[PDB]
RNA sequence: UGUAUGGCAAGUCUAACCGGAGUAUCCGGGGAGGCACAGGGAAACCGACAUGGCCGCAGGGCUUGCCCGAGGGCCGCCGU
RNA sequence: UAUGCCAGCUGGUGGAUUGCUCGGCUCAGGCGCUGAUGAAGGACGUGCCAAGCUGCGAUAAGCUGUGGGGAGCCGCACGGAGGCGAAGAACCACAGAUUUCCGAAUGAGAAUCUCUAACAAUUGCUUCGCGCAAUGAGGAACCCCGAGAACUGAAACAUCUCAGUAUCGGGAGGAACAGAAAACGCAACGUGAUGUCGUUAGUAACCGCGAGUGAACGCGAUACAGCCCAAACCGAAGCCCUCACGGGCAAUGUGGUGUCAGGGCUACCUCUCAUCAGCCGACCGUCUUCACGAAGUCUCUUGGAAUAGAGCGUGAUACAGGGUGACAACCCCGUACUGAAGACCAGUACGCUGUGCGGUAGUGCCAGAGUAGCGGGGGUUGGAUAUCCCUCGCGAAUAACGCAGGCAUCGACUGCGAAGGCUAAACACAACCUGAGACCGAUAGUGAACAAGUAGUGUGAACGAACGCUGCAAAGUACCCUCAGAAGGGAGGCGAAAUAGAGCAUGAAAUCAGUUGGCGAUCGAGCGACAGGGCAUACAAGGUCCCUUGACGAAUGA
């Protein structure tokens, strides 16, 4: 059980648009949030320059940290962002919210799942 | 509700027979009593493996890749930036406490670096002469011969 | 200290002088405004009031103030006992007011007419 | 966001912008633990004497005159468990650790969050405070500080039609249990808290269930008294330029 | 030594202690030191894949079997 | 229906439960020695009437003084008699008087008494006289120096472990001990007295190399403080007692100098603000105690009682807590604010008096012996070759020398001067004071809320309980009847309540008396569960239930 309200609330964005909308991605992203803290995603930027391709959203099922080099201008999506993850992403690129992300496509496509 | 909040009522809390949660003999002996006799099993052998060397006789250098300078080269814009040119000395962390600094060779050298330290690795230098620099040994790191 | 167990020990077991503040009542509107105190030490001469118990209502005489038991005797304040006798109904000054003063001590009126002091 | 300031009159005199910190998202798991570790650190050890029952050289007579091995002195059971003023088995222990440890990232989040409750009025209104007002919270001058007298915070929280909180908090509840015995008779509602800069305010404290404050060391427990968010409070003009930096 | 939850993240946490204060709470300092960031060897001493190949779950894409395929799996290769 | 079974009703018994807290438990801050000037402890006394407790000591619940306090008082303990107090008592603070006997117990003896002038005993000084002094014993633990187990762990057990623990002997203080390097040895161009706290680290080290055991240097902190002899060179220039006189000490050396920034001597330069001795002497802070100190005791209703409900009003730098006939900021004590005193910090800091810091050159003048060191035997330690100590034997140098830097020897290098001494502050404990509590709440919590180390047990060492609650106010039951009767009973009186009537709030279960319902002297035993009948039932908190017929109608099915 989640103890967080902001993180029960994303699951819960999360599962109604996996169900309204045509993705099949965000009730996959949810199933994993919903899943322990240990199992979610801790992903560095050399994982993401390593296999993210422009003009396809990168979803992280988990948080983004700031280990490595990150050149490719994509936009990532993820519960969270450490301080240097989010400010070395930006630079080249753009760190977006999963909340924002479910906003902006709702059918959930042109998306690639990395942990 | 915990275990221990469901134990009032089942008499043995769990430890099966009330014949058992009794003394040292339901662990076999104290603390590692046995290691050798009925518990044997993964624990390390019986032996005595080696020498130590007199702790003031032991040297302590402080390590660092070519992957952590390469990597933060932009954003080391507090060092100097030649034809980059980093003294590897004033990178690493606890290299005052430390006997001598070096420079081992993992990950890639994407930029072009003159390093300098008190030791390199036969792959260190490969890779840093490899994309276009030099490697610099300092007064301290002239014992190697 | 703030733990009632101290603070109802240090009442019970308060010395003979300090057993003077447990037999004060509140002055009359005259009385405060002429001495400029809110309340007084009853003594055996006063006049008092029954604000309170089942005697509200009643004045009288004080013919005693015991300290020990802090409670005071007023004049026709009684309770009738078995064989007749009229015995007197122990009063808190707490549910009593002074309407009059006796002030036959110099040193009673000195007191509480000096703005520094109080009595 | 925009903050309404109030002079000692209650009408407006200006505005300034309302800091970054009132919009960091509220979040009342960090608060509560954070109000959960402040109440625990300040209660005190305490334990049963390590010898109670254990002053005795009561011996088991053991087997033969048809009764239980128990230890008995003058014909009378002594220092085991089951026995009439024998030992407590597991009594509380003095060496034990009561405190809770926060880390400083966890706890000053929490402290944020908090001051981020008092900035939205429908959460201050599901906490229980009684008041009149759409903005929140209540920004006031600094000559608030120089405020001597109880009785002139109270003309100036009627003006800010605030008082009702205070009517909220001055009803005294006399308690359930042997608390009474201790010391713990009474408790009332938590009402108004006042966050000044200098000094914390010497003439509002009085008032029934309020809490002053000063903004360099105002915590989670006064901005949320037991983890509850969304505390009415009132800021001075000073306060609020300084709460921002926390 | 596990696990669940939460903060922060190539970092993370302060300990004693100091200042403040609403004075055991609490606010601000304090990174000493610990663990992690490289390993192998008794030691001397030496010092590594920010990816080279193939399968392929989830997910994505397409002109609906075909592509991309994190994680995972099988290999290569690298340090000692 | 007898004896009797089950449930209940009325009344007991019992004292659980609920409520209550004069006691505990724990934490925190402050503070901290007493005694031959006879302590602590004990004994026996002491009151108008006095058994226990408390106090006190033949001046005996007290005497005197100053201050505070105040119209009352004569302890716990509310009686009777009587007395004291405005000649200012009680009560509190400080100071003083008195202070029996035993007790270190000291003239001698002795179960608290006795016998014929007493520092007994051991010491120092000495006028060699007990003339002047000292020691003894106590204290909650803390502290320091010695002696030193075993159960236990190792699944047996011997080394090891429990553990230098328990316990024992000796001793100091308010704190002890330690302490200004013959240090460290991140080996350095580095640190710089000592405790202690955090860490270093379960690291190094030990170990039937089993189980187990276990530092340090350094670092971050706390607090900070450095000095005096011996000797050289001087050589009575000196010290103690006494008012003085005078006496005593002292060439086997008092005193000057000096103490690793080595010193002394000789020759010079300059100078001191070091050091040492001594005078003066706090601020602040902390702990405790004390003074002062705002605002309702208005209306109605209920009540035995208003702190309750409804209504009106007030203070607040004070809405902590307690008391008061029920829940109180405003009735009383207090609480905030301000101020005062004492104690501790501390005879410290600062200030001051005196002294004089230092440098050059020369000078083998001085600088702690059973020592340093080696060997035999033991203990102890992480100390391993490389811990610390004891014991027996042996045993050096002289600064041009010596010791240390984790095996020995020699050389180099770096550090440092042992075998003399003192030393503030930061730390331990909790007797004593005060404060605090998500602690217990009378079979709990102390053994002890009560006569508590009490009653009581044991020759003794020692062992050791149980017992809290009338009521708002004693108004604690007059009078009458009965009786052998201050008994008890009846009637009666008080109170809201006597089923609050004295171990008296509440008043459970086991269980007892009386009684109600059901069963019952021809009948069978886990005492019941589920079905169904008899009989029994005030209200309330449940309101359903029966029969004809009709509707629907699973499996099954004439
Ligand atoms: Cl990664
Ligand atoms: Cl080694
Ligand atoms: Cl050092
Ligand atoms: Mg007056
Ligand atoms: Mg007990
Ligand atoms: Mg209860
Ligand atoms: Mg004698
Ligand atoms: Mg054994
Ligand atoms: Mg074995
Ligand atoms: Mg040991
Ligand atoms: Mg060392
Ligand atoms: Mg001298
Ligand atoms: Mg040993
Ligand atoms: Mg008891
Ligand atoms: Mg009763
Ligand atoms: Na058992
Ligand atoms: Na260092
Ligand atoms: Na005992
Ligand atoms: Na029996
Ligand atoms: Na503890
Ligand atoms: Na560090
Ligand atoms: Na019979
Ligand atoms: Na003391
Ligand atoms: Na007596
Ligand atoms: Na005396
Ligand atoms: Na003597
Ligand atoms: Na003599
Ligand atoms: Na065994
Ligand atoms: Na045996
Ligand atoms: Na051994
Ligand atoms: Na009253
Ligand atoms: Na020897
Ligand atoms: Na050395
Ligand atoms: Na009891
Ligand atoms: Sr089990
Ligand atoms: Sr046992
Ligand atoms: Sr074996
Ligand atoms: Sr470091
Ligand atoms: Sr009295
Ligand atoms: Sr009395
Ligand atoms: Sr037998
Ligand atoms: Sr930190
Ligand atoms: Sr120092
Ligand atoms: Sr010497
Ligand atoms: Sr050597
Ligand atoms: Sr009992
Ligand atoms: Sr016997
Ligand atoms: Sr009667
Ligand atoms: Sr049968
Ligand atoms: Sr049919």
């Amino acid at each position: 059980s989640k103890t967080n309200p902001r993180l029960s609330s994303l699951i819960a964005d999360l599962k109604s648009a996996a169900r309204s909308s045509g993705g099949a991605v965000w009730g996959d992203v949810a199933e994993r949030l919903e899943k322990p803290r240990r199992t979610h995603a801790e992903v560095n930027l050399g994982r993401i320059e390593r296999y993210a391709q422009e003009d396809e959203t990168v979803v992280v099922p988990g948080k983004v940290l700031g280990s490595g080099v990150l050149q490719k201008d994509v936009t990532v999506a993820a519960v969270d962002f450490s301080g240097t993850a989010e400010t070395k992403i930006d630079q080249v690129g753009e760190a977006v919210s999963l909340e924002q992300a479910i906003e902006n496509n709702p059918e959930g496509s042109h998306v690639r799942v990395i942990r | 509700t915990s275990k221990k909040k469901r134990q009032r009522g089942s008499r043995t809390h769990g430890g099966g027979s009330h014949k058992n949660r009794r003394g040292a003999g339901h662990r076999g002996g104290r603390g590692d009593a046995g290691r050798d006799k009925h518990e044997f099993h993964n624990h390390e052998p019986l032996g005595k493996s080696g020498f130590k060397r007199p702790q003031k006789v032991q040297e302590e250098a402080a390590t660092i890749d070519v992957r952590e300078i390469d990597e933060n080269v932009t954003l080391l814009a507090a060092d100097d930036v030649a034809e980059f040119r980093v003294d590897v000395r004033d990178v690493v962390e606890e290299a005052d406490d430390a006997d001598y600094v070096k420079v081992l060779g993992a990950g890639q050298v994407r930029h072009e670096l003159t390093l300098i330290a008190d030791d390199f690795s036969e792959g260190a230098r490969e890779k840093v002469e490899g994309a276009g620099g030099s490697v610099e040994l300092t007064d301290l790191g002239e014992e190697r011969q | 200290s703030k733990q009632p167990d101290k603070q109802r020990k240090s009442q019970r077991r308060a010395p003979l002088h300090e057993r003077h503040k447990q037999v004060r009542a509140t002055l009359s509107a005259d009385l405060r405004e002429e001495y400029g105190q809110r309340n007084v030490r009853v003594n055996a001469g006063d006049t008092v009031e029954v604000l309170r118990g089942d005697f509200a209502g009643e004045e009288g005489e004080v013919i005693n103030v015991d300290l020990d038991k802090a409670v005071i005797h007023v004049e026709d304040v009684t309770l009738e006992k078995t064989d007749g006798e009229e015995v007197p109904r122990p009063l808190d000054t707490s549910n009593v007011r002074v309407t009059d003063l006796d002030l036959e001590d110099e040193k009673r009126e000195a007191r509480l007419e000096s703005e520094d002091d109080s009595a | 966001m925009q903050a309404t300031i109030y002079d000692l009159d209650g009408n407006t005199d200006g505005e300034v912008d309302l800091p970054d910190v009132f919009e960091t998202p509220v979040r009342s798991d960090l608060i509560g633990k954070a109000v959960r570790a402040a109440q625990a650190n300040r209660k005190q050890d305490y334990g049963s004497d390590e010898y109670a029952g254990l002053r005795t050289p009561a011996e088991s007579f053991g087997s033969g005159r048809g009764q239980a091995h128990v230890p008995k002195q003058d014909g009378r059971a002594r220092r085991v468990p089951q026995a009439v003023k024998g030992r407590s088995a597991h009594p509380p222990k003095t060496e034990k650790d009561r405190s809770l440890d926060l880390n400083d990232k966890e706890r000053q989040l929490a402290v944020r969050s908090a001051l981020a409750a008092t900035a939205d009025a429908d959460l201050v209104a599901d906490r229980g405070h009684e008041f009149d007002r759409d903005e929140v919270p209540v920004v006031v001058s600094d000559d608030f500080e120089d405020l001597v007298k109880t009785q002139e915070v109270v003309s100036l929280l009627e003006a800010l039609d605030v008082h009702a909180d205070i009517d909220r908090a001055d009803e005294t509840k006399i308690k359930a249990g042997q608390g009474s015995a201790r010391g713990r008779k009474y408790r009332r509602p938590a009402s108004i808290l006042f966050v000044t800069s200098d000094e914390p305010s010497t003439a509002a404290r009085n008032l029934a269930g309020a809490d002053v404050a000063t903004a360099s060391e105002v915590n989670t427990e006064d901005l949320a008294p037991g983890g509850a968010p969304g505390r009415l409070t009132v800021f001075t003009e000073s306060a609020l330029a300084e709460v921002a930096e926390r």
